[PDB]
């Protein structure tokens, strides 16, 4: 009310405005959805198309050959989050000879984060990101919100109508974390639990976007003719 | 210069010629080389006077300003600033100083801080040009747990040689006693000492 | 009405932030007190610890500035800290750079003048505290310099700052009306912090246990606070006459 | 150039010669070595004459705003920790030799200062190229506890040894006495031993000897009304 | 952190009014009264010594301070304000004259300096202005003596006496019938002396006033002998004793 | 943060003014008269200084009328001290000048300079304008005597004959009406003064009011002399144009 | 009014009302603990499980300053992250100019002095956190607790955020029943139980408890998690006490 | 490759009876190779002169920087600068270039306006001031100019004296120096009036 | 570069210039211009370190041509000399001087007057009824000495330039391939087409 013109001000209650208003452009951004099993890990995500004339706005995002991401909310904002895991990943491979830890990767994102939600002049991040990845203690899944909070999950959702797709893994959670050694069912998996958040719509060719890393498989995104198969 | 710091039963005993020189001209033969960094900290200086006078006064100062937020420092404490100084300033600096001091948990303690900037925490230390001369007399002489007369004995006798051979060193042999009883200072002139 | 909210002036010539400092001063609801002797200069605090929980040893508003420096603070302690680290720095500094130590006045007036850019410049708020410093100078011998959020400070023979102050000044003035001299006629620094205990006991109407006050004693060279037990057999000599 | 310093019984002087040369030609043959870095704190100088005056201007200027912020009056340690400080950072390329004297509440003091920042103390000093002719005499004639007399006398006898024996140094003697509880007296010119005799011929010419080509008046006033 | 107000806070106002400006005139009208007169051999400054308790020692706060050796300020306004400006005052006339020329600097030239700072601290970014009027007394060899106030704002203007604070307009009226061109020093400190008895209330005597002259030079408070040419400073502070002895033959 | 309390000091009204600049010279106009006039054989600047005091002391003071160099003056109607820190640049622009090239520096190129300043205040910086308007009267080979004013807003104009601070209205109508081009400098100080005792704001027109200076080529020869009237030259003045 | 709508400004009481919206963030944070021991430091925090879906184990909440410094906080957690980020720059600092590790109460001015410097301009948000913390120096034990405004003190026992008026009612009973002191292994014990016991005041999500400890005997005066069997046991014994 | 040696020139002056004298030679030259039989070395600020020699584009900056600086003290001090203060400034100016300097030997003659007394100073290329009674020398002939002076000058010599005395001291000085000769200009100056004469000397 | 001479007479300025550029062992160019006109009555040549002296000239040629703009008036030729000397006193104390010596010949249409400067690139400035650079004053001075008057018309001053360069071409070691010859005076700059 008087207490949301900027980042540096609390509310009376000890509320953050611009934070929590940032927090509400992923509510309004595309669903995406992510889960793993103890050998993969595994990102869905539903991409948003301007018109019919128009393309479908990309939302997965490669970091390493052992992690990446997928956005949902102000896409330029991932971008510069995405950039900046993209050169710490790096940072460790070309100094340490070592492959950056996905829980290491989320502290370094919480940081990024909290000083855009301290300082006068700056924004908060207006996007929500779901980092996966394998490294020496085995697949991670990552939820990262512009707040700065970052939490480490079994599954998880975000974007509009998220709270489906959530429900579903929290049902499924004894089943699909036994997935091991399958991809197409760990896929399948997810691919049934981005539907519970559709209305409308359905998965389509140019609609759909699946990403997976695991064992012994880089971070590969499936776009196009490649996630047919799952449809 | 010839200086050199001891341990003992009751603490460490810092010693010193006095003589200071312009190539063949001693500019000073009554110097004070033996210098306080705190109550119980002392150091003994070789090199450039300028140098090590700057750097002693710096470590004064951070000892001073760490004893007024968390008070007394250790001698490994007061060590690691001088390290600090000496290390990272080893292009521009000629210093080669022997940080000495008493403590009531560690007691006394000894440590050599040669030219290049590294430490080493020793029983006893030796150093300055006149030095060279005695390490076989020091290393032959040398016990640990000595008591306060043994020591001045020690030094007296060890830098008394240093100065016979050195031309860089001479005039009176200072000192400094650190025990838990407080700061004596000694002082031995020519006649007494030459006769040994 | 912006005027209230940053350190410009105000239509009556007056800045209000400057003025709300003063009040953030008596936050604590903390009593002090400062005499001189003849060989010495003694500070006397309150001491209260409301928690059960918390560590006693911990809770001081007294500070060792430098060895013959010490500083005691009327207002909430992370103002009070701030100020005793810069008078720290400040004080190591001088020692560095002119070669002696650097005298109670001198140090007073170097924190009045950065409290006073505090009134001046906009994008720095005051600190809500009142700094007394004491020493025994070599030159000017006894010293009480005390410094306010105005940026104001000046000498004094004695002074009590706090939410009761108005009452300890009077009985100060009272003494000094009597003697016809500008301190406590008395060799022993003991005596005159029991002199100190005795004048804030009366002024207050309050009794002191060993836990209830914070002692500190500058003399010749050094200054030092007092431990609870010093404090007590101060407290037994008073009882005893 | 030769400069000595001499500690007595209630305070301390210090002396110099009045010789300042251009290698082997003499530039100024009345020099003022001795220096006022405040009413009670005076240095004589060695080396780079402009560097001593400098040096010696700064920090005098700095002990006075220095004494104006505290009340105090200026003490011999602030001058010698500010010039060494100084002269330390420039690495010895301000060719600064100093001999710093004077006197304090805390009393007397004697140092040197050496161009690359090292310092000393002690009860009689010299410095410059007739250092070591003065340093002499001070070594055949110093004792403890020397008198008023004693130490002026003692000081110009030093320079004295400069001014004949060296040849950097000549003319005459300067001295500045700085007792405790008085006022420092700067007594210049103290010794004159090197007056010129008088020529065996004058050199006045004839009015009209030296030939002249053109005559003007030159206009040192401002533009003039009407 | 960083200074993030580098805009001015002194802003015209629709009227023309610079109104941080005026504010500062106005805590300056509240402000202890001080005075200044000029004779024939010498200038007086002089003002009340307003101690806020009977504790403090009002010795050891200077409201009339030396600047330099034949020039001295006092004020009325802030007192803290006052202190700082003294502090810049003296170290500029090192800076930007004794240590170029060699020689102290000529009254006028060293008031317009002061004047400088007091002037950007009223246009820079994120200050107020000081909150003082000062009057500056001195002598130099070229303009003799000479007395100077200068307000907020930063201009300034030469005096042959006048007075700033609290009782300041029935001061000046009081000097306008004393202040005649033929007035030696003396004249001039008993005049002051009469001019600020009106404006105090409580005690009036050598402890509770402050007073100060730019007069002959004193050879007593030099230093030291030898220099022919340094005859030692102009500037003198009355001692507690010397104002008693003339408010006798008042 | 601190935007809050930041006044704007350098935007646009909706009708495309300057807040600032206009408020500026609204201070200016309560500020005391000062005139300029250009004669053929030279120039005179007079100025009125604001309600003074018998205990001011007049001959040793400068409120009004500023030396820039030998050929170039200004008058001042404002603020004191903002003009004193736009001379004193003026005074160092002039003798960059004269270092550069070896010649006096021209009138234009000086009043161009310190007009640029006073636009910069007004475009950027977030700082509040200078509150002066001066009047430059100078000299030099190219256009000889010459009048300009330059105000808060950093524009500058050239003229025969002008005036600012108060009652500007009242005596430019009165310059107006009495000006003629073949006048000469001794006929331009007789305009100045009645102008000004007729505009002014006081009860009467004394010497311890004014401020006075002109500019002549009546220096011996061909050459041109500067010259701040004294007190006691201006009471002379005064009974010869018969205004006391 | 308008004095609480920008940081540093003082209203006419002489408050700074953005540092005491600060404290109402701390307030709404989860619960956290610390305990002083007979030769050592113990710190406990509830950990809310929103969702099945949280990786158990793994979120974790306590961080090491050092290796002999541990810190807890509730609140806003990544300004937590902030501070401990802050501190352990303030103690390598330290480390390499003076050789041996940071001193408690010396640590513990470093992260007052860094949160009370957010509090003197309007152009800083005040931490919204208030933090726990301690460990074992050459001088002993210590623990501390930090507040939005900078103000810290030493502890025999500390609490804070959602539970900590059930908290400190515990605390203080342990205060008066053991003036002797308490040993580690019953710190320990005794931190699980309060944790359990002060989440009756965050009762509608069940949790997942997180502790820690320095103690010269058990861990060599290093900080270390409590893992495995000493954990279970500590559990079972909080567990107990509720029924 | 020697700066101050690489135009030559001469400049010297003395102290007499109620006035002072400066001189100087108007050789410029490329080593070997004369350049310009014009170039005057001695310049005014007022009733200040200033004498400089050494480098000639370091001769021609400093006279222009201290024309910058007389005139800006003059507009605010509202009085011409005197010989005392203008040896200050002076040596203020040249001392800030310590490390990187002018290459020049300046000379300043004058009488103070209020006193009446006669002035003179001198200075090596970074600011020592030698501000001697009887005369000053500087340029590439200053030895001879030293051996020429100390005979030739005895004190209270009366103005048309003076100028015979530091006349011959110039003259024969410049003919036993290479870089020096060409020409040369005498100021006598006294209370309120200056006279300059040029003399004629031989051309090689 | 090599040589450029100068001459003052009556009512004009003439300026001389070699036309020969050499790197090292071979010669390059043999039509050279060493001149840049600063205003319409205000020429400069200019001789040194290759590069340096083109960046300079053109450098000073776009300042003056600025100055000519914004004031609509052409500078002195003792004005422009001037600033011209003072960027060259700038430059000997760079991290790298410019190597660069200048002839600047202009008439002054406000006196009426031809004017000639010699410029060195230390900031050496003087005025002179003949000057040069270099080696060149050494072999031509003598005959300038000898022959030169105050009142010579342009005519005559062009043939006592010719007796120069004849003296250069037979005493000199280098081929400087003739040279190039430029008078200044009220009308303006023109080349002499035939030397
Ligand atoms: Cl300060
Ligand atoms: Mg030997
Ligand atoms: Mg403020
Ligand atoms: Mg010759
Ligand atoms: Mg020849």
């Amino acid at each position: 009310n008087n207490y949301d013109g900027d980042t540096v001000t609390f509310s009376p209650t000890g509320r953050l405005f611009q934070v929590e208003y940032a927090l509400e452009a992923i509510k309004q951004g595309s669903v995406t959805v992510g889960l793993r099993s103890n050998t993969h890990a595994v990102l869905v995500a539903l991409k948003r198309n301007a018109d019919e004339l128009s393309s479908y706005q990309k939302k997965i995002i490669k970091c390493d050959e052992h992690m990446g991401l997928s956005l949902a909310g102000l896409a330029p904002d991932a971008r510069v989050l995405s950039n900046y895991l993209r050169q710490q990943c790096n940072y460790s491979s070309l100094v340490f000879n070592r492959k950056l830890a996905v829980e290491r990767a989320g502290h370094l994102l919480c940081d990024k984060a909290q000083k855009n939600t301290q300082s006068y002049g700056g924004r908060p991040y207006g996007v929500g990101l779901l980092i996966i990845g394998y490294d020496k203690s085995g697949a991670h899944l990552l939820e990262f919100q512009p707040s700065g909070n970052v939490t480490e999950l079994y599954g998880t959702a975000i974007g509009a109508r998220s709270q489906g797709a959530k429900t579903y893994l929290e049902r499924t959670l004894d089943t699909f974390i036994k997935i091991d050694g399958n991809p197409d069912e760990l896929i399948k998996a997810g691919v049934e639990a981005i539907s519970q958040s559709l209305r409308d719509e359905s998965l389509t060719v140019d609609n759909l976007s699946i990403a997976i890393v695991g064992k012994d498989t880089p971070f590969t995104i499936y776009d196009g003719e490649a996630v047919a198969k799952y449809i | 210069t010839s200086i050199m710091a001891v341990t003992f039963k009751d603490g460490v005993i810092l010693g010193a010629d006095s003589r200071t020189t312009t190539g063949a001209y001693i500019a000073n033969r009554v110097t004070d080389k033996l210098t306080r960094v705190h109550d119980k900290i002392w150091c003994c200086r070789s090199g450039s006077a300028a140098d090590t006078q700057a750097i002693a006064d710096i470590v004064q100062y951070h000892l001073e300003l760490y004893t007024s937020q968390y008070g007394t420092p250790s001698t490994e404490t007061a060590a690691s600033v001088f390290k600090e100084l000496c290390y990272e300033n080893k292009d521009n600096l000629t210093a080669g100083i022997i940080v000495a001091g008493y403590d009531d948990k560690n007691k006394g303690e000894v440590y050599t801080i040669p030219l290049g900037g590294s430490v080493h925490k020793l029983p006893y230390a030796i150093a300055g040009s006149g030095s060279t001369f005695i390490y076989g007399y020091c290393d032959k002489n040398f016990r640990e747990n000595m008591s306060k007369e043994e020591t001045v004995d020690f030094i007296k006798h060890s830098l008394s040689q240093a100065i016979k051979w050195d031309g860089s060193s001479g005039g009176v042999i200072r000192m400094v006693v650190l025990t838990a009883a407080g700061v004596e200072r000694l002082i031995f002139y020519p006649d007494e000492y030459e006769q040994l | 009405g912006y005027d209230r909210h940053i350190t410009i002036f105000s239509p009556e010539g007056r800045l209000y932030q400057v003025e709300y400092a003063f009040k953030a001063t008596n936050q604590t609801n903390i009593n002090s007190l400062a005499v001189r002797g003849k060989d010495c200069t003694v500070v006397i605090s309150q001491k209260k610890v409301p928690d059960k929980l918390l560590d006693p040893t911990t809770v001081s508003y007294i500070f060792c500035i430098s060895r013959t420096i010490g500083m005691v603070v009327n207002g909430p302690i992370p103002d009070a800290r701030n100020a005793a680290l810069r008078a720290k720095a400040e004080a190591a500094e001088f020692r560095y750079k002119y070669g002696y130590d650097m005298p109670c006045d001198v140090l007073a007036k170097r924190m009045a003048n950065l409290s006073q850019i505090y009134t001046q410049r906009a994008y720095m708020r005051p600190l809500g505290v009142i700094l007394t410093f004491v020493s025994v100078d070599e030159e000017l011998g006894p010293s009480i310099y005390k410094t306010d959020p105005a940026g104001y400070y000046v000498g004094y023979k004695a002074t009590a700052t706090g939410p009761k102050q108005q009452e300890i000044t009077t009985n100060l003035e009272n003494h000094f009306k009597k003697s016809k001299i500008d301190h406590i006629n008395e060799e022993s620094w003991e005596k005159v912090v029991e002199f100190a205990i005795t004048h804030m006991i009366d002024a207050l109407g309050t009794e002191f246990s060993k836990n209830d006050l914070e002692v500190g004693v500058a003399t010749k060279d050094k200054f030092f606070t007092l431990s609870a037990e010093n404090i007590e057999e101060r407290l037994v000599a008073i009882a005893e006459q | 150039t030769t400069i000595v310093g001499v500690k007595f019984n209630n305070g301390v002087v210090i002396a110099a010669d009045t010789r300042s040369t251009q290698g082997p030609i003499v530039a100024d043959k009345n020099c003022a070595k001795l220096h006022r870095i405040s009413p009670k704190i005076w240095c004589a100088g060695a080396g780079t004459a402009a560097d001593t005056e400098a040096v010696t201007q700064l920090i005098g200027s700095n002990i006075e705003l220095h004494s104006l912020y505290t009340s105090r009056e200026p003490r011999v340690v602030s001058a010698l920790q500010m010039l060494k400080q100084h002269l330390f950072k420039y690495q010895g390329h301000i060719g600064a030799y100093l001999i710093v004297a004077g006197v304090d509440p805390t009393g007397s003091h004697l140092f040197s200062i050496d161009a690359h920042g090292s310092t000393d103390v002690g009860y009689y000093l010299s410095l410059g190229s007739g250092s070591l002719a003065a340093m002499a005499v001070l070594e055949s004639h110093w004792k403890q506890d020397l008198t008023k007399e004693e130490a002026i006398k003692l000081a110009s006898d030093a320079i004295q040894a400069g001014i004949w024996n060296d040849l950097g140094s000549g003319s005459n003697v300067d001295v500045c006495v700085m007792e405790i509880g008085k006022d420092a007296e700067y007594l210049r010119n103290y010794l004159t031993p090197n007056v010129r005799e008088e020529k065996q011929k004058s050199y006045k010419f004839p009015r009209g000897t030296t030939a002249v080509l053109k005559e003007s008046i030159v206009n040192i006033c401002d533009i003039q009304e009407e | 952190m960083t200074d993030r107000y580098s805009f001015s806070l002194t802003t015209f106002s629709p009227s023309g009014k610079l109104g941080q400006i005026d504010y500062a005139l106005t805590a300056v009208k509240q402000g202890v009264t001080s005075l200044g007169i000029k004779a024939t051999n010498g200038v007086v400054i002089a003002t009340e010594k307003k101690s806020s308790s009977p504790l403090a020692m009002s010795e050891t706060l200077s409201k009339v301070s030396l600047l330099t050796p034949d020039i001295g300020a006092v004020y009325s306004g802030m007192g803290p304000d006052y202190r700082v400006l003294v502090d810049k005052s003296r170290k500029v006339a090192h800076t930007s004259y004794k240590r170029i020329y060699g020689e102290y600097p000529p009254t006028k030239l060293l008031v317009s300096e002061v004047a400088k700072i007091m002037q950007e601290a009223t246009q820079s970014g994120g200050v107020r202005p000081f909150g003082v009027s000062l009057l500056i007394a001195g002598h130099d060899e070229f303009n003799g003596f000479s007395l100077y106030q200068v307000d907020p704002s930063g201009s300034y203007f030469p005096w042959k006496a006048t007075a700033i604070g609290k009782g300041s307009v029935a001061a000046k009226t009081f000097l306008e019938k004393r202040w005649n061109d033929e007035l030696e020093l003396e004249d001039a400190i008993h005049i002051a002396l009469l001019t600020l008895k009106e404006s105090v209330e409580g005690e009036f005597n050598g402890d509770t006033i402050e007073l100060a002259i730019i007069g002959d030079e004193n050879p007593d408070l030099l230093g030291y002998t030898g220099i022919p040419t340094d005859k030692g400073p102009r500037f003198r502070k009355l001692t507690s004793q010397e104002i008693n002895d003339r408010l006798e033959a008042l | 943060g601190s935007r809050r309390y930041d006044s704007r000091t350098t935007i646009f009204s909706p009708e495309g003014r300057l807040y600032q600049v206009e408020y500026a010279l609204e201070s200016i106009s309560h500020a005391g008269t000062a005139i300029g006039i250009m004669a053929s054989d030279g120039i005179v600047l007079a100025a009125e200084r604001k309600v003074t005091s018998t205990l001011l002391e007049q001959d040793t003071s400068t409120e009004k009328l500023y030396k820039l160099n030998d050929k170039i003056a200004v008058a001042v109607a404002g603020l004191t001290a903002d003009a004193e820190i736009l001379i004193n640049t003026a005074r160092i622009h002039a003798q960059n000048y004269l270092k550069t090239y070896n010649e006096d520096i021209p009138v234009e190129i000086l009043v161009r300079r310190l007009s640029d300043i006073k636009q910069g205040y007004t475009q950027h910086g977030g700082l509040r304008p200078f509150g002066v308007s001066f009047i430059y009267a100078g000299y030099d080979d190219r256009y000889g005597y010459q009048l300009y004013t330059s105000n808060p807003s950093g524009n500058y104009t050239g003229w025969k004959a002008i005036s600012v601070g108060a009652n500007t209205s009242a005596a430019q109508t009165l310059l107006q009406m009495d000006y003629k081009d073949d006048m000469k400098v001794d006929d331009a100080i007789e305009l100045a003064l009645k102008t000004l005792s007729k505009t002014t704001d006081s009860s009467a027109l004394t010497y311890d009011r004014l401020e006075f200076a002109t500019i002549r080529k009546g220096a011996n020869d061909g050459e041109v002399y500067q010259k701040i009237f004294k007190p006691q030259e201006i009471k002379d003045i005064l009974v010869k144009t018969g205004i006391t | 009014t308008g004095y609480d709508l920008s940081n540093s400004v003082f209203s006419p009481d002489g408050r700074n009302f953005q540092v005491e919206y600060a404290v109402k963030a701390v307030e709404n944070g989860t619960t956290s603990i610390g305990i002083k021991c007979n030769d050592g430091v113990v710190f406990a925090v509830e950990k809310l499980i929103t969702s099945k879906l949280l990786v158990p184990q793994k979120n974790v909440k306590i961080q090491v300053v050092d290796r002999h410094i541990g810190c807890v906080y509730s609140g806003l957690i990544p300004d937590g992250r902030h501070l401990v980020n802050r501190g352990r720059e303030e103690a390598a600092s330290f480390k390499k100019l003076y050789k041996t590790p940071i001193p408690i109460p010396a640590f513990a001015d470093r992260l007052g002095q860094y949160v009370q410097a957010h509090t003197l301009y309007n152009s800083v948000r005040p931490f919204g956190v208030s933090t726990i913390f301690g460990g074992v120096d050459k001088n002993g034990a210590h623990l501390y607790m930090l507040e939005p405004s900078g103000s810290y003190w030493g502890y025999k026992g500390a609490a804070t955020g959602k539970g900590r008026q059930s908290a400190k009612a515990e605390l203080e009973k342990l205060v008066d029943h053991h003036p002797e002191g308490l040993s580690a292994r019953e710190a320990v014990k005794q931190a699980a139980k309060i944790i359990y016991l002060a989440h009756e005041d965050n009762k509608e999500k069940d949790f997942e408890l997180e502790i820690s400890w320095c103690s010269l005997s058990e861990t060599n005066g290093l900080h270390k998690f409590v893992k495995g069997d000493l954990l279970q046991e500590a559990i079972d014994f909080a567990q107990k006490e509720i029924n | 490759s020697d700066p101050s040696s690489i135009n030559g020139g001469i400049v010297v002056a003395m102290t007499g009876k109620d006035c002072v004298a400066i001189a100087c030679d108007l050789r410029l030259g490329s080593q070997s190779l004369g350049v310009s039989n014009k170039f005057e070395k001695i310049f005014h600020y007022g009733h200040v002169f200033l004498g400089i020699t050494g480098l000639a584009t370091d001769v021609t900056t400093l006279n222009e920087m201290f024309r910058y600086k007389t005139n800006l003290y003059k507009l605010k001090e509202e009085r011409a600068i005197e010989p005392e203060t203008f040896t200050q400034l002076v040596s203020s100016s040249l001392y800030e270039r310590r490390f990187g300097p002018y290459f020049v030997g300046p000379v300043v003659a004058g009488i103070n306006s209020k006193s009446g007394k006669p002035f003179i100073a001198g200075f090596d290329l970074i600011g020592c001031i030698d501000e001697a009674k009887d005369f000053i020398v500087s340029g590439t002939a200053s030895d001879q100019l030293f051996g020429m002076c100390e005979s030739l000058y005895e004190p209270n010599l009366e103005p048309e004296d003076l100028f015979e005395t530091i006349s011959q001291a110039l003259l024969n000085a410049a003919d036993r120096d290479a870089l020096s000769g060409w020409g040369a200009v005498v100021y006598i100056i006294k209370k309120d009036e200056v006279v300059k004469r040029y003399l004629k000397m031989r051309q090689d | 570069m090599d040589i450029i001479l100068g001459i003052r007479v009556q009512d004009s300025v003439i300026l001389a210039s070699s036309k020969a550029v050499t790197r090292g062992i071979s010669v390059l160019k043999d039509s050279d211009d060493k001149t840049r006109q600063l205003s319409p009555h205000t020429l400069m040549s200019f001789a040194g370190e290759a590069g340096d002296t083109v960046q300079f000239a053109e450098y000073i040629q776009a300042n003056i041509q600025l100055y000519s703009i914004r004031e609509d008036y052409e500078l002195s030729p003792q004005a422009v000399s001037s600033f011209v000397r003072q960027e060259l006193a700038k430059s000997i104390r760079s991290r790298r001087p410019y190597q660069v010596n200048v002839l600047i010949g202009g008439y002054d249409k406000k006196k009426n007057k031809p004017e000639l400067y010699q410029i060195d690139y230390l900031g050496t400035k003087v005025e002179l009824p003949y000057g040069a650079h270099g080696y060149s004053g050494f072999y031509t001075f003598s005959l300038l000495d000898h022959h030169y008057r105050p009142d010579m018309t342009t005519e005559e001053g062009l043939d006592l330039l010719k007796l120069c360069v004849q003296e250069l071409e037979k005493r000199m070691p280098m081929d400087f391939k003739g040279v190039i010859v430029k008078i200044v005076d009220k009308d303006g700059i023109r080349q002499v087409d035939d030397f």
